[PDB]
């Protein structure tokens, strides 16, 4: 029973998201523009960067045509807390390109909560 | 400036060379390779080659390099050796905290010991690559030298190579090597503390040896929670992954 | 400790009398029971929430970090307009119309409308009809 009127998913300021290979256990703040920003680089293929010591290599990646991207922030009212059209996509030591789930059992399945 | 300072880790590693002294394209010459940084668990490690004329090797061990010093000695000797840059010639590679860190610790393994070694092979096939008249190669090792001579011979096998335990005090070239690297490592963790000191950060962090309580004293005062150490760090070290498992938020990997 | 992110993909057009969109559980079919839905109550275009998640991601949103590593979708409720979607007791309005009870040419003709539509990519009755889950709770 979660309400979330037009006028939150409409204005709502751009975020950036990357999606990391690896699973940090607690949400939480962080400095990304101290440790991760400044660690990206650019090349023939798509971004280098570090992360806890460890070589990452991403791929920008477009929100499927016809869609929009959304941070809600789960507690108040639904309520777009930024936007996006497009995500770095992260991998391990290697782009991670044809596809894995992502870019694609599919992966993904039902909600609840 | 810093603009570009910071891609001395876009390519992750840095070669800085002279240039190649006339002698030594056309005359034999003799090649010593050795390093410094291979210990800390902060800084650069840096690898380096000197080389120059058989015919010259007096100005070496009869002079006065092979001859345990200071900081402070070490930094004169090597301008002497940058004098006379008529007959003797180097390079380095400064491999950083954090192309360390993304080598070790990739999905893929690679250790230390590769690491250093290629490096070596790396080094010495610029220095054939610029054309010097290269006839033997010694290499300082810590440890048992015959497998570490093995494969350097495999590769180079058109020059000798002399992998010895304790080469820097046998070999003047590789005596001299040693000290560029040594004087090196240490402009590139001087350059660190100035650029921190500069910004208000703490750069006392001691020897920079795991193991010296100082430097384990730093490394605790700060650890971020998401994302560990700054890049000085080499947060492949045994020691390094310790306090981040118990001072930062627990990642699981895709090493599922 | 850290207001839980999420997010989510949407159709372009839900951007544009009062708030509009709700978010519903409902009884999934094919037995499921419990799933949720969102329902935009400028009559009904049925959404069917489904979420991405993979073992070992988490997001930096911002300056932060959440750690699912999940994406949700919301994509218009049923049919083979929703499978380029997802490719990387309440309703009104068109209800008779989009009734026509259980035909095996309902089946007939959505597992080959599906068909044309995974014929457009490379896998391996027309729109989201909001009754493919009005007849597993209704006939049974």
């Amino acid at each position: 029973r979660i309400h979330l009127r037009p006028g939150s998913l409409r204005g709502a300021a751009p975020a950036k998201l990357h999606l990391l290979p690896c699973d940090v256990l607690v949400s939480r703040p962080a400095p990304v523009d101290r440790f991760f920003t400044p660690a990206v680089r650019h090349d023939a293929d798509g971004l280098q960067a570090s992360f806890r010591g460890r070589g990452l290599r991403g791929e920008e990646v477009a929100v499927p045509p016809g869609f929009a991207g959304f941070v809600m922030v789960t507690e108040e009212k639904g309520e777009g807390l930024i936007g996006k059209l497009n995500f770095s996509g992260d991998a391990e030591d290697k782009a991670d390109e044809a596809q894995e789930p992502l870019e694609r059992l599919w992966g993904l399945e039902t909600v609840p909560g | 400036m810093d603009l570009s300072e910071l891609e001395r880790d876009n390519t992750g590693r840095c070669r800085l060379s002279s240039p190649v002294p006339a002698v030594c394209l056309k005359e034999p010459c003799v090649l010593g390779v050795d390093e410094a940084g291979r210990g800390p668990v902060l800084g650069p490690m840096v690898y380096a080659i000197c080389y120059c004329p058989l015919s010259r090797l007096a100005d070496l061990e009869a002079l006065k390099v092979a001859d345990t010093l200071t900081e402070n000695e070490r930094e004169r000797l090597f301008a002497k050796m940058e004098e006379d840059g008529d007959f003797v010639g180097w390079a380095l590679d400064v491999l950083s905290p954090n192309l360390i860190s993304t080598s070790m610790l990739g999905r893929v393994k690679y250790n230390l010991n590769s690491l250093s070694h290629d490096t070596a092979a790396g080094l010495i096939q610029y220095a054939l690559d610029q054309n010097v008249n290269v006839t033997q190669v010694f290499v300082d090792t810590v440890g048992m030298p015959e497998t570490y001579q093995a494969r350097l011979q495999q590769h180079f096998p058109g020059i000798e190579v002399t992998v010895k335990a304790k080469a820097d005090s046998l070999f003047p070239v590789v005596s001299a090597a040693s000290i560029f690297a040594k004087v090196a490592r240490d402009k590139a963790v001087k350059n660190w503390q100035f650029v921190e000191n500069l910004q208000d950060l703490d750069s006392d962090y001691g020897s920079g040896y795991p193991n010296d309580p100082k430097t384990k004293a730093w490394l605790r005062k700060h650890v971020d929670p998401v994302f560990g150490f700054p890049q000085f760090v080499r947060f492949s070290w045994s020691t390094a992954q310790a306090i981040l498992e118990k001072e930062a938020e627990d990642v699981i990997w895709e090493d599922s | 400790l850290a207001a839980r992110q999420l997010v989510f993909l949407l159709p372009e057009h839900l951007k544009d009398k009062k708030s509009s969109l709700l978010f519903v559980k409902l009884a999934n079919p094919h037995s499921g029971e419990g799933a949720t839905y969102l329902i935009d109550m400028c009559l009904q275009q049925l959404f069917e929430i489904k979420v991405f998640k993979e073992k070992h991601h988490s997001w930096f949103i911002n300056q932060s970090v959440q750690s699912g590593g999940l994406l949700h979708f919301a994509t218009p409720m049923d049919p083979l307009f929703l499978l380029l979607h997802y490719l990387l007791e309440v309703n009104s309005k068109k209800y008779y119309k989009y009734s026509s009870e259980k035909t095996l040419k309902w089946l007939e003709k959505k597992v080959n409308q599906t068909v044309v539509a995974l014929k457009a990519n490379n896998v391996n009755l027309k729109t989201g009809k909001k009754n493919s889950k009005m007849t597993a709770a209704q006939k049974a």
